[PDB]
RNA sequence: CAGCUAGUUGGUGGGGUAAUGGCCCACCAAGGCGACGACGGGUAGCCGGUCUGAGAGGAUGGCCGGCCACAGGGGCACUGAGACACGGGCCCCACUCCUACGGGAGGCAGCAGUUAGGAAUCUUCCGCAAUGGGCGCAAGCCUGACGGAGCGACGCCGCUUGGAGGAAGAAGCCCUUCGGGGUGUAAACUCCUGAACCCGGGACGAAACCCCCGAGGAGGGGACUGACGGUACCGGGGUAAUAGCGCCGGCCAACUCCGUGCCAGCAGCCGCGGUAAUACGGAGGGCGCGAGCGUUACCCGGAUUCACUGGGCGUAAAGGGCGUGUAGGCGGCCUGGGGCGUCCCAUGUGAAAGACCACGGCUCAACCGUGGGGGAGCGUGGGAUACGCUCAGGCUAGACGGUGGGAGAGGGUGGUGGAAUUCCCGGAGUAGCGGUGAAAUGCGCAGAUACCGGGAGGAACGCCGAUGGCGAAGGCAGCCACCUGGUCCACCCGUGACGCUGAGGCGCGAAAGCGUGGGGAGCAAACCGGAUUAGAUACCCGGGUAGUCCACGCCCUAAACGAUGCGCGCUAGGUCUCUGGGUCUCCUGGGGGCCGAAGCUAACGCGUUAAGCGCGCCGCCUGGGGAGUACGGCCGCAAGGC
RNA sequence: CCCGGGCCUUGUACACACCGCCCGUCACGCCAUGGGAGCGGGCUCUACCCGAAGUCGCCGGGAGCCUACGGGCAGGCGCCGAGGGUAGGGCCCGUGACUGGGGCGAAGUCGUAACAAGGUAGCUGUACCGGAAGGUGCGGCUGGA
RNA sequence: AAUGUAAAAA
RNA sequence: AGGAACUCUGCAAGUUGGCCCCGUAACUUCGGGAGAAGGGGUGCUCCCUGGGGUGAUGAGCUCCGGGGAGCCGCAGUGAACAGGCUCUGGCGACUGUUUACCAAAAACACAGCUCUCUGCGAACUCGUAAGAGGAGGUAUAGGGAGCGACGCUUGCCCGG
């Protein structure tokens, strides 16, 4: 049944950077977009785009990483170190603007839903409104 | 557990429970010396302690320690308890307070005297 | 504490009230409340705020301000704008006092003072001068509200016990390798300064009410009054003028000596003392703070040790024995209306005091004045609509269904087959058999054992059989037929989000055990005998009843174990095996195993059958013992279970 | 095979280390606690009998007083009523001969169940049984080989 | 093929 | 007046007594315990009102009743009939049975449990016998024995 769609998304995205896959899909929804759009636009993912596995509508979402390291496990480091939904299904989490967190003092992001769009944090202090904490990036 | 859970259920809170039932938790009780007696030591230890059985204002009757060397407790001493357990003696949650009624300060102790109720020497 | 309720819930009319109302009454109707915690018990005045805390939180309501409640205990009404009236009234109770016995007086939880209780909590002061209140036209009267002084290191704050010089360093005291080291610039001494004390001056807090002019108003003008107090403060004079307490093993800043000897003692935790203690006690010295320093008590902290922020549950404490499922919780993709949640703006409110900032007042400071800012929260209005919700419309990826197939110790019922054990009948046969570590009990010339044939009966199903299969768990194995549950695969045909989880409930639930009736071969608690041993209520041997088997009913526990709740999505592969589909050394699905990516783990270890990464929902944990005990409640025939 | 020793491996609840550890009964003492003929106390509920003050309703008549006579006050009764009394239940606390187990205690008596095949693998539900740990039966688990 | 108390680790 | 002080003993007697209403404990085999206990009402008059039977649907007659206001006495089931209650032991489960005429009980009996005999021309009983009962029954039946509802249980000894 899926609980949460986006959560989902958040953790295709955290399951597959870890083994630097190129490219994971997802199941495709309008809302699921923004975060995405919002997600590549801040730099933490090439891009993505929609596409078609056997007669369903995803969204192929190619990943970022950074350059090789030296030494032992040259493991290249990631460009989305951390993500992680605030708002839950069975919690949902509403801020006023009056009061958004600022993600690894400002390093990081904290998109969020609200009356005008989805938001960066600072998109929402922008135009000056609150909503739904969806979740951070860093 | 989920959150859900702690909506119903809740958090269940401390709730901790005194040592000394001194009553009304009062800094110091008044009392009569029943008996004036002389106890051995627990498990790693030995050397009869010089403690009595006293009966409170709060109608109950405690045990309680005399420190210090030397003392003027009897059979019918009014004495100050303030409370304090000892680990050598099973079941001894009170000090006596030397210095207060009929219980006499430590003769001739130079050091700390304000812990054995003793007046400043000359 | 799981059910509660007769003015109980509602109505009609009526009383009463400032007024609504079962507030109270007559009749009528049968209703009202409760796991979103009623009813019951225990506790408690509530807030502004105070305390701690990084905060979220926790704890708390002293003094000040706000509201409520009470005036020895209880009931009542009277007067009135208002009371059910602290210093008014009536009655009953208890207590006090007066009495000529008939009767009568009283209520400090007002300010003081007393007493009792207690660890403990103040002067029977002064003044209406200010401020405020009541009456008065006014003068003025009353004002234990109030302004003040008095007592207590109870708290916070300012200050004093002196300042500079002053020896290769007095004496004393402690230590010592007997050279010396320490207290130590410390002292003495020298000069300086001058709290206390003394003399002179001496407030602010106080202008108004009042009276004159102006009208008695506006406006101007005049005068009276200070409890604190001859005090604050200013001026002059002026003496070197209280230091204490805790600690010095580790946490924890501070080390030596003597005494002592599991004694005397210490103690917050760990521990310390049993002749040589930096841990007892004294000394010398040192660290810490100083008109204080310690102790006890309680609150918040540490304690992310109830975890919202911010924890867990394979083995550490913790997954419910397992399923079905009620309530609740949670809910896939597209579009539309509403705008509840949610976000924004505007305004109202959020008293004062307090908290923070700034600046000013008292020599500083505490304390105080003024001004500034924000504030959660709720009320009204306006607006945004992404996520949540909600009505409406569409879809097929979830779930279910059709059709066709498959494996299977899944369940029930009837029947049935062979092997062995045992007993019995028959034969043939004789001197032992059996059993053990060894042996005995035991069986056997009344003919056992061993062998052949015959019969009765009960239980369990060898090989196949497995590292195997099925089931939700418990569990399920000869064969056969019937009745029936689950699950898997192919086709992509139907429904159209119908889903997931699940407190309580209900059903299942090894073995042992219970009831009634049956059955009884083998086995076997208890029970008896043998042997072993110090003993042997045991292990070994001979015997042996319930039970084990069936029906029906009850019990409901477990290492009910993967010691791992279920559902879904995601995250390298290698190999073995069970089952299905496909022209197939291959692939694709569902199951059972091993080794391993990444990752998780305290480690062992787990690893697409997760203990990895995520979300939903339930269950559970919160030091060891006491204890799965006790009390209560429920269930049970009982044992006993929850 | 007895004794001492070396290397590898395995089990452990041992670690001044098997001359280790360790369990239950009994005996002694201390402590808290449950039961117990009962005893005593507090709070509460129900039904009834008595019932002050007082408001409210009726009367105010074979009588009193004021009366502008229409009425009013006193007085009479009634309903409610503090509280008392009676009887019967509920909760909670204290106390009780004796009795159950539990905790603690430098040393006691008995044996040695467990920890190594702990010298019968252990552990477990349950049932019987025995001075005590325990044993045994049925099943179940490896936390056994 | 039973059992060995009670004071030793800067 | 006292209220069991009587006395082996509250023996005898007194108390209580019907009906309606309220109310009612432990324990329990869930039926009980219960009439527990404790209390209230009880007469006559006047008024309004419900249901039933007869009949006709009404009247009369009759049956049961509900409410309001008042009267009298020491007293209203006014006389007669008419439970004293409670707590706690023993025995026996229980209703029953018995010593006609000194014993009604803890004695017998009882449903129920166990042992045992009996295969039918049964065993057993009466009879010398024929015969009869058993039974026109057939082991879930019949005779004998002990124990005696129900619950828990009923150990060891086979020398005589
Ligand atoms: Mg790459
Ligand atoms: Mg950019
Ligand atoms: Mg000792
Ligand atoms: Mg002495
Ligand atoms: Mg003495
Ligand atoms: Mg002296
Ligand atoms: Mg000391
Ligand atoms: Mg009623
Ligand atoms: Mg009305
Ligand atoms: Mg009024
Ligand atoms: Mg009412
Ligand atoms: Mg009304
Ligand atoms: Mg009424
Ligand atoms: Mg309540
Ligand atoms: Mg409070
Ligand atoms: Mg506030
Ligand atoms: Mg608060
Ligand atoms: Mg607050
Ligand atoms: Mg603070
Ligand atoms: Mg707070
Ligand atoms: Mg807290
Ligand atoms: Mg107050
Ligand atoms: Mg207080
Ligand atoms: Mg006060
Ligand atoms: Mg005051
Ligand atoms: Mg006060
Ligand atoms: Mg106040
Ligand atoms: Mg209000
Ligand atoms: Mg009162
Ligand atoms: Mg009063
Ligand atoms: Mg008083
Ligand atoms: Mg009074
Ligand atoms: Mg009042
Ligand atoms: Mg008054
Ligand atoms: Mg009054
Ligand atoms: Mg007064
Ligand atoms: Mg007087
Ligand atoms: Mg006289
Ligand atoms: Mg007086
Ligand atoms: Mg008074
Ligand atoms: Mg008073
Ligand atoms: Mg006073
Ligand atoms: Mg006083
Ligand atoms: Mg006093
Ligand atoms: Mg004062
Ligand atoms: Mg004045
Ligand atoms: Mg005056
Ligand atoms: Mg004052
Ligand atoms: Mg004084
Ligand atoms: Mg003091
Ligand atoms: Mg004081
Ligand atoms: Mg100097
Ligand atoms: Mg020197
Ligand atoms: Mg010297
Ligand atoms: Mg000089
Ligand atoms: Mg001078
Ligand atoms: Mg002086
Ligand atoms: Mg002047
Ligand atoms: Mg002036
Ligand atoms: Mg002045
Ligand atoms: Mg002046
Ligand atoms: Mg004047
Ligand atoms: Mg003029
Ligand atoms: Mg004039
Ligand atoms: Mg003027
Ligand atoms: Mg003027
Ligand atoms: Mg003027
Ligand atoms: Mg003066
Ligand atoms: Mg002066
Ligand atoms: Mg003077
Ligand atoms: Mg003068
Ligand atoms: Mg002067
Ligand atoms: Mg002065
Ligand atoms: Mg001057
Ligand atoms: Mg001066
Ligand atoms: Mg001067
Ligand atoms: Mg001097
Ligand atoms: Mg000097
Ligand atoms: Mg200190
Ligand atoms: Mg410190
Ligand atoms: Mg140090
Ligand atoms: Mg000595
Ligand atoms: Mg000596
Ligand atoms: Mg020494
Ligand atoms: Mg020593
Ligand atoms: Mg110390
Ligand atoms: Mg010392
Ligand atoms: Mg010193
Ligand atoms: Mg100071
Ligand atoms: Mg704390
Ligand atoms: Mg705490
Ligand atoms: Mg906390
Ligand atoms: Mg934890
Ligand atoms: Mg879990
Ligand atoms: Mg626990
Ligand atoms: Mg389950
Ligand atoms: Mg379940
Ligand atoms: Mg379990
Ligand atoms: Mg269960
Ligand atoms: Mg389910
Ligand atoms: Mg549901
Ligand atoms: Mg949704
Ligand atoms: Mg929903
Ligand atoms: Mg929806
Ligand atoms: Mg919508
Ligand atoms: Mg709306
Ligand atoms: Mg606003
Ligand atoms: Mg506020
Ligand atoms: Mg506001
Ligand atoms: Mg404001
Ligand atoms: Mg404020
Ligand atoms: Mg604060
Ligand atoms: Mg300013
Ligand atoms: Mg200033
Ligand atoms: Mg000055
Ligand atoms: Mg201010
Ligand atoms: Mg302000
Ligand atoms: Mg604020
Ligand atoms: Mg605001
Ligand atoms: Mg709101
Ligand atoms: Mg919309
Ligand atoms: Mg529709
Ligand atoms: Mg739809
Ligand atoms: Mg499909
Ligand atoms: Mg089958
Ligand atoms: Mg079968
Ligand atoms: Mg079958
Ligand atoms: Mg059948
Ligand atoms: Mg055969
Ligand atoms: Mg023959
Ligand atoms: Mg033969
Ligand atoms: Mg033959
Ligand atoms: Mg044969
Ligand atoms: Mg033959
Ligand atoms: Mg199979
Ligand atoms: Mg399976
Ligand atoms: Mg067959
Ligand atoms: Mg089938
Ligand atoms: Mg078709
Ligand atoms: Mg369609
Ligand atoms: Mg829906
Ligand atoms: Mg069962
Ligand atoms: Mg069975
Ligand atoms: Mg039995
Ligand atoms: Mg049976
Ligand atoms: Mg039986
Ligand atoms: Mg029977
Ligand atoms: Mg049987
Ligand atoms: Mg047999
Ligand atoms: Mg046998
Ligand atoms: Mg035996
Ligand atoms: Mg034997
Ligand atoms: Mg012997
Ligand atoms: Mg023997
Ligand atoms: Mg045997
Ligand atoms: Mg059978
Ligand atoms: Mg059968
Ligand atoms: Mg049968
Ligand atoms: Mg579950
Ligand atoms: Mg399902
Ligand atoms: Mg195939
Ligand atoms: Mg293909
Ligand atoms: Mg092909
Ligand atoms: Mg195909
Ligand atoms: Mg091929
Ligand atoms: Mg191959
Ligand atoms: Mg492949
Ligand atoms: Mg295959
Ligand atoms: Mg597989
Ligand atoms: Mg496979
Ligand atoms: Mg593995
Ligand atoms: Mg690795
Ligand atoms: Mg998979
Ligand atoms: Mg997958
Ligand atoms: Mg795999
Ligand atoms: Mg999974
Ligand atoms: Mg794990
Ligand atoms: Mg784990
Ligand atoms: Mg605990
Ligand atoms: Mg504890
Ligand atoms: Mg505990
Ligand atoms: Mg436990
Ligand atoms: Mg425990
Ligand atoms: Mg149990
Ligand atoms: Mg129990
Ligand atoms: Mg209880
Ligand atoms: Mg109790
Ligand atoms: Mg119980
Ligand atoms: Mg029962
Ligand atoms: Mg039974
Ligand atoms: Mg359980
Ligand atoms: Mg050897
Ligand atoms: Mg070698
Ligand atoms: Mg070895
Ligand atoms: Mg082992
Ligand atoms: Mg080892
Ligand atoms: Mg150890
Ligand atoms: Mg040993
Ligand atoms: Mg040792
Ligand atoms: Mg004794
Ligand atoms: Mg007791
Ligand atoms: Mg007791
Ligand atoms: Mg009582
Ligand atoms: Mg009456
Ligand atoms: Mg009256
Ligand atoms: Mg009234
Ligand atoms: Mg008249
Ligand atoms: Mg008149
Ligand atoms: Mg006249
Ligand atoms: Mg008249
Ligand atoms: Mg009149
Ligand atoms: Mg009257
Ligand atoms: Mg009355
Ligand atoms: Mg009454
Ligand atoms: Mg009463
Ligand atoms: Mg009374
Ligand atoms: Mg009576
Ligand atoms: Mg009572
Ligand atoms: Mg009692
Ligand atoms: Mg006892
Ligand atoms: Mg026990
Ligand atoms: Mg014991
Ligand atoms: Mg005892
Ligand atoms: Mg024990
Ligand atoms: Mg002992
Ligand atoms: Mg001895
Ligand atoms: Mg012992
Ligand atoms: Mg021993
Ligand atoms: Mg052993
Ligand atoms: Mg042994
Ligand atoms: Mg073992
Ligand atoms: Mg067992
Ligand atoms: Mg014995
Ligand atoms: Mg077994
Ligand atoms: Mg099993
Ligand atoms: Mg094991
Ligand atoms: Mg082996
Ligand atoms: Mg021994
Ligand atoms: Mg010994
Ligand atoms: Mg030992
Ligand atoms: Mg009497
Ligand atoms: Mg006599
Ligand atoms: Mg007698
Ligand atoms: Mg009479
Ligand atoms: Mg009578
Ligand atoms: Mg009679
Ligand atoms: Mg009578
Ligand atoms: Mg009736
Ligand atoms: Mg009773
Ligand atoms: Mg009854
Ligand atoms: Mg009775
Ligand atoms: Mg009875
Ligand atoms: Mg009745
Ligand atoms: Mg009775
Ligand atoms: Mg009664
Ligand atoms: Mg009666
Ligand atoms: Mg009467
Ligand atoms: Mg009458
Ligand atoms: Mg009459
Ligand atoms: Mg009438
Ligand atoms: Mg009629
Ligand atoms: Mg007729
Ligand atoms: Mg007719
Ligand atoms: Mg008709
Ligand atoms: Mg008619
Ligand atoms: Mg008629
Ligand atoms: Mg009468
Ligand atoms: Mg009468
Ligand atoms: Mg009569
Ligand atoms: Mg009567
Ligand atoms: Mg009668
Ligand atoms: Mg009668
Ligand atoms: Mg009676
Ligand atoms: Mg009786
Ligand atoms: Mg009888
Ligand atoms: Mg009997
Ligand atoms: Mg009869
Ligand atoms: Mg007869
Ligand atoms: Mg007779
Ligand atoms: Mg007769
Ligand atoms: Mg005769
Ligand atoms: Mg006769
Ligand atoms: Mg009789
Ligand atoms: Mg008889
Ligand atoms: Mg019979
Ligand atoms: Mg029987
Ligand atoms: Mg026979
Ligand atoms: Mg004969
Ligand atoms: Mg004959
Ligand atoms: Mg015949
Ligand atoms: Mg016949
Ligand atoms: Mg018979
Ligand atoms: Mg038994
Ligand atoms: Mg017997
Ligand atoms: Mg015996
Ligand atoms: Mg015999
Ligand atoms: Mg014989
Ligand atoms: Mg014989």
């Amino acid at each position: 049944m899926l609980t949460d769609p986006i959560a989902d998304m958040l953790t295709r995205i955290r399951n597959a950077t870890r083994v630097y896959k190129e490219s994971t899909d997802v199941p495709a929804s309008r809302f699921k977009e923004e975060i995405l759009r919002i997600l590549a636009r801040e730099g933490f993912i090439k891009g993505y785009e929609r596409v078609d596995v056997d007669g369903k509508p995803y969204l192929r979402v190619y990943l970022k990483y950074g350059p090789r390291r030296q030494g032992p496990d040259p493991r290249p480091e990631q460009v989305i170190h951390h993500i992680r939904r605030i708002s839950k299904p069975g919690r949902r989490v509403y801020v006023g603007v009056k009061e958004i967190p600022r993600v690894r003092r400002g390093l990081g992001i904290a998109i969020l839903s609200t009356s005008k769009g989805v938001l960066t944090d600072r998109e929402a202090r922008k135009l000056g409104v609150g909503g739904e904490l969806i979740c951070e990036v860093w | 557990p989920t959150i859900n859970q702690l909506v119903r259920k809740g958090r269940e809170k401390v709730r901790k429970k005194s040592k000394v039932p001194a009553l009304k938790g009062a800094p110091f009780r008044r009392g009569v010396c029943t008996v004036v007696r002389t106890v051995t030591p627990k498990k790693p230890n030995s050397a009869l302690r010089k403690v009595a059985k006293v009966r409170l204002t709060s109608g109950y009757e405690v045990t309680a320690y005399i420190p210090g060397e030397g003392h003027n407790l009897q059979e019918h001493s009014v004495v100050l308890i303030r409370g304090g357990r000892v680990k050598d003696l099973p079941g001894v949650r009170y000090h006596i307070v030397r210095g207060v009624y009929d219980a006499a300060g430590v003769k001739d102790r130079k050091k700390s005297r304000s812990k054995y109720g003793t007046k400043k020497p000359k």
